């Protein structure tokens, strides 16, 4: 994106970890993703579960 | 950053003038000076300063930059001096180093000097150069710096070339060399080089120039000729750098500001007609910036544009220009104060100008002009139904018709809308 | 590095961003400084030529 | 930024409005694919402002080809008339 447009913008990305719960993800596939609708329906749990 | 990387560079060198403090081979009365008062944080130092007198800052450094020759040694010796010579906002200000006993202290130097064109010689140069303007000495002659390769070889190639821009912006601010250079062929090369599509920084570094040169309004005058303003809008319109749109707008005010003459003043109209610049204040007055420097420019763009269109948005020139022969999409087709009170003027002598608008319709073959009296004499039916059988008795409706059929469709559609005008109760 | 290397590459753009900026509205107001500069002496350099000319 | 928003909503208002027209009259979309194919100019600004102007000139060609459907009928009225002894 700084090649295309080059404003003299070095686009740093650093990492940072703090008390904010985070979000859950699961990746799905064509066999899998109604699947994971059937348990978010119902109810989404913990992080990391 | 190259030549900003060769500062960074020799910043970090002090050179060895200690072992040479006396010596004929390099700075035997400048090392002195050297020792002598080093600390420039130092107000006692740089006021003391005044006991050289000059006698070996800037007399006894003349000819020091050629005195040594060694790639790896004069750049550094030439760097230390410079650098010394570079900030000096109150150590030397208004030329403080005179040193009266010779003119050759200040200009004729440059003339051994300028080759080799990159280690730091057309670049101590460009900083002589930025002792002229705002200093307590004038150039001696404009052929000095006018008539010379440091411009030329940067008109095209490369942070030496940003370096001597930079410093070609700063440098015009006094009228006296500002004119000379520009009555000369130094607009050409401003042109073409900011036409040519390069880094931002360098066209910006431009209309810093032609802002500070239209600080003249006969220099206005002169540069008429040129077609700088549409073109600066078209760069405008495709290149929005918050800077630079403020500076074209800048430009644009100071323009508006000076005003030689009126009759002289066409701009006015060229800057809508060439492009419409309401139409991108339409959004940049939505775009909200903490300079109320912008504000109060675009209000006052603004405001002229407005005022612009309403003079150039007259009757008579209009009968003028459906008279002359050749006509023009001009803004007054679109303007309905127009075509709601002053269409009557249409009618002249036993509806003259509609005659001959008929007869224009009739012979010419011009698609441009023919679609513009089709479209005027729609909106003219648009308003008036005496007009409008005048015009079924004239049998106009049938060349509008023939008009419909037309080679070009975009005048068949400007001849259906103007039947569809035609068409009202019949 | 890559974490403190980064943090150096967003000092330098910062300061060079600021350092732009502010120094270019010093060289307008320092230009509109030198504007108003020909408006006050044409004034008084035209208010003057009224009774040089008159004496003469 | 709700000004450029706003703006966003009146496009989408146009659009569903020469959608609407476009679907009373029977006339299909093409609707390939290639769904990666996405610029972000300023430029696309005065392009709907364009498209909006010719959504106004097909709104008067509709306005206007009412009222001549009217006349139309008035005159075939007339024509109608015209037929006795």
């Amino acid at each position: 994106g700084t090649e295309h447009s080059g404003s003299t913008v070095p686009s740093i990305l650093n990492r940072m970890q703090t008390n904010q719960t985070p979000p859950t993800y699961n990746k799905t596939n064509k066999f899998t993703h109604g699947f994971q609708n059937i348990v978010d329906a119902y109810g989404i749990g913990t992080y990391r579960e | 950053n190259i030549i900003a990387a060769k500062a960074a560079e020799v910043r970090a060198n002090k050179v060895n003038w200690q072992s040479y403090l006396q010596g004929q081979m390099i700075s035997a009365e400048d090392c002195e000076f050297i020792q002598r008062f080093e600390m420039k944080r130092s107000s006692e130092d740089k006021q003391e300063m005044l006991q050289t007198e000059g006698s070996q800052c800037a007399k006894t450094f003349i000819n020091l930059m050629t005195h040594i020759s060694k790639e790896q040694t004069v750049q550094y010796i030439l760097t230390m001096v410079d650098d010394m010579l570079q900030e000096n906002h109150q150590r030397v200000s208004i030329f403080f180093d005179y040193a009266k006993r010779s003119k050759s202290t200040a200009w004729p130097y440059f003339l051994p000097m300028l080759n080799r064109q990159d280690p730091f010689t057309v670049h101590m140069a460009a900083r002589i150069i930025a002792k002229l303007a705002a200093w307590g000495k004038e150039l001696m002659e404009g052929s000095d710096l006018n008539y010379y390769f440091n411009w030329i070889k940067t008109q095209l190639s490369s942070q030496y070339v940003q370096c001597v821009a930079g410093c070609l912006q700063l440098m015009l601010r006094v009228n006296e060399y500002r004119f000379a250079w520009v009555e000369a062929d130094g607009v050409n090369c401003i042109m073409g080089v900011l036409s040519n599509k390069c880094g931002f920084q360098l066209q910006y570094q431009m209309i810093f120039s032609i802002w500070l040169l239209a600080f003249s309004p006969q220099m206005c005058e002169h540069l008429r000729r040129y077609n700088i303003i549409p073109v600066l809008s078209d760069i405008l319109q495709e290149s929005v750098k918050e800077k630079v749109t403020r500076i074209i707008l800048a430009a644009f005010r100071n323009f508006l500001e000076k005003s030689t003459e009126r009759e002289t003043r066409q701009e006015y109209a060229l800057a809508m007609i060439q492009c419409k610049v309401l139409k991108q204040l339409e959004n940049l007055e939505q775009q909200k910036y903490d300079d109320e420097d912008i504000s109060e420019d675009i209000k006052f763009l603004l405001e002229k544009l407005g005022e612009s269109v309403q003079d150039l948005s007259s009757f008579d020139e209009y009968s003028s220009e459906l008279k002359s022969g050749r006509l023009e999409w001009s803004p007054v087709h679109k303007s309905e104060k127009f075509w709601r009170e002053n269409a009557v003027r249409l009618n002249e002598k036993n509806y003259e100008l509609l005659k001959i608008l008929t007869k224009l319709l009739e012979v010419s073959d011009d698609p441009q002009v023919l679609a513009v009296a089709a479209h005027d004499v729609g909106e003219y039916v648009r308003h008036y139904p005496r007009g409008k059988r005048v015009i079924e008795q004239l049998g106009g409706k049938q060349l509008v018709m023939n008009h419909m059929h037309h080679e070009d469709q975009q005048v068949r559609y400007n001849a259906l809308l103007a039947v569809q005008k035609l068409m009202v109760h019949n | 590095a890559l974490s403190d290397a980064d943090v150096q590459k967003q000092i330098k753009h910062m300061m060079a961003f600021i350092e732009q900026e502010a120094n270019e509205k010093a060289e307008e107001i320092d230009a509109k400084a030198e504007e108003e500069f020909n408006i006050e002496k044409g004034r008084l350099v035209q208010t003057q030529r009224l009774k040089i000319m008159e004496y003469y | 930024f709700v000004n450029e928003v706003r703006r966003c909503e009146e496009m989408d208002r146009k659009l569903r409005f020469v959608e609407k027209e476009i679907r009373k009259a029977n006339i299909p979309i093409m609707d390939t694919g290639e769904n990666p194919e996405v610029p972000f100019p300023r430029d696309m600004i005065d392009l709907e402002a364009n498209f909006e102007k010719i959504e106004n000139e097909l709104k008067e060609i509709n306005t206007n080809q009412e009222a001549l459907k009217r006349n139309f009928l008035e005159l075939t009225e007339l024509k109608f008339i015209l037929r006795k002894t």
